[PDB]
């Protein structure tokens, strides 16, 4: 249901066993959980300028 | 011995490390330091 637009790469991110999102500075999500293989998964918005 | 506290709605400002642990905090309606 998290929807958005990014590439999805490694987050090199260490969850806690319940956490599913990762969050930065603000309401944008940074990493979120794989709901399959539970790696997780860095999300950076498309390149832009 | 067993300790029986009670829940009040308040504010934190959550000292989160680079690890994602929680390893201090303030409660913003202690005292005026704190505010």
């Amino acid at each position: 249901g998290l929807k958005g637009t990014g590439v999805l790469t490694e987050s090199n991110k260490k969850f806690l066993p319940f956490q599913q999102f990762g969050r930065d500075i603000a309401d944008t999500t940074d990493a979120v959980r794989d709901p399959q293989t539970l790696e997780i998964l860095d999300i950076t918005p498309c390149s832009f300028g | 011995a067993y300790y029986v506290g009670y829940l009040q709605p308040r504010t934190f400002l959550l000292k989160y490390n680079e690890n994602g642990t929680i390893t201090d905090a303030v409660d913003c309606a202690l005292d005026p330091l704190s505010e």
